[PDB]
């Protein structure tokens, strides 16, 4: 997209997710990235709601796949998996890329970096639910790896009701119980940041606490499912 | 278990 | 698709529905018409499934964006508007290019050669939607040509009931009130099919009755908007 | 106006 003007890719960004052309809106944003810039906050949403969709919706049709082939046992069923795993890693690979060309690196302020540690744990997190060889173990401690330096950061630097700090506990929990084998401790993490949350509510405007109690619940929504 | 949906702006 | 058999290309159709793949479905079930051997039902059934998905996905998105153009009346809009109904006008050629490449000429039986024409007159509606210039009666004439000599086969050669003559009246008429501003002829069509569907359900099974019935009333769901 | 919806086999 190197034609186009930053403030055009970013346009073309929300006009594609009003569409629901998330691979198109993915596109963008990796041109807006490539642009050299740094994000704002708003910049950041946008590049992670796309690459969201767009590895949301692999990974539903990999789990559909998986499922079928894990049934059957022709070659068709895992050739198509195949197909879509590739597919599935390949942008997690993009992301991964833009994140340590250069977004991390440049990103200093606390909520870009734990914004950009957290993707980075995802998309480990995601390339973590597919593997199967040699470097698994090696894939899932470099999710760990990124989700913990974003926790450490976001202790030291952000309120208890961060919802950048609230969502990134939460799925470092998912994290723990669905990758780690790590249930209690899952479970452990999702109480305490409840907990520690809800002790802070009192210091926030009704827009905040409406934007931080969402979070809460799901957390509660998880510890419901565990526990 | 559910992690952040993150699916919309 | 060259290099892979036709049953495995119908076989991953079958996968890429069940995982909401819809472009990976079409793209193989273009691949086994271009083995070049006629389809069967399901098969016809498939290839239609896999189109309407993809272009109903692009219509809906161009239908997004051209309302945000017309609000707006930078270039940003039209220039993504323009995008997107080129690729709708790219897979609406793509489509018409195996009905005629060369599936309707070698459709002998009523209930093929009806499919692929009402197929024919979908897509060039399709791109009568979009259309603005120099060829729009062209494509609007192309259309109901299509539609004609498949409602003139299905009244000589199917009951008034059977499923494809149904919805081919059905989008038929939709095409009257939509594209050729003819509401009284879209009423006429919708009323004369559902009364003498009505008439005839009494010769047929419990089963065909299930599937006669759920396209009767989608006319009348047209007729109650309409009248 | 619906058309066939036509989406699923
Ligand atoms: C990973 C993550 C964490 C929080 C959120 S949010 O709460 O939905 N969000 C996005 C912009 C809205 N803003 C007001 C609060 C932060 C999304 C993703
Ligand atoms: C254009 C059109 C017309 C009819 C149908 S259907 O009734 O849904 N159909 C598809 C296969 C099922 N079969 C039993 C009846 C015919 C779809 C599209
Ligand atoms: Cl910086
Ligand atoms: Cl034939
Ligand atoms: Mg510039
Ligand atoms: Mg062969």
């Amino acid at each position: 997209m190197g034609s186009m003007e930053r403030a055009s890719l970013i346009q073309k960004a929300k006009l594609a997710e009003q569409a629901e052309r998330y691979e198109d809106m993915a596109a963008f944003m990796k041109g807006a990235v490539e642009k050299g810039e740094e994000l704002s906050c708003e910049e950041r949403n946008l590049l992670s709601v796309a690459y969201k969709n767009v590895v949301g919706g692999q990974r539903a049709a990999w789990r559909v796949l998986s499922s079928i082939e894990q049934k059957s046992n022709g070659p068709e069923v895992r050739e198509y998996r195949e197909k879509v795993e590739t597919e599935l890693q390949g942008v997690c690979d993009t992301v991964l890329g833009l994140l340590d060309s250069h977004l991390i690196k440049e990103a200093g302020d606390a909520e870009s970096r734990v914004f950009y540690l957290k993707m980075k744990g995802d998309y480990y997190r995601y390339l973590a639910e597919v593997a199967t060889g040699d470097d698994k173990k090696r894939i899932i401690d470099s999710a760990r790896s990124a989700y913990q330096e974003a926790m450490d950061i976001s202790k030291k630097e952000m309120p208890p009701t961060n919802p950048i700090r609230l969502g990134l506990a939460l799925n470092f929990s998912v994290f723990h119980y669905e990758i780690a084998n790590s249930p209690e401790e899952a479970i452990s993490l999702a109480k305490t940041t409840f907990d520690e949350a809800m002790a802070d509510l009192h210091t926030l405007s009704e827009d905040s606490y409406k934007d931080s109690t969402l979070i809460m619940q799901l957390l509660r929504d998880n510890l419901t499912l565990w526990t | 278990a559910g992690s952040i949906p993150g699916r919309r702006s």
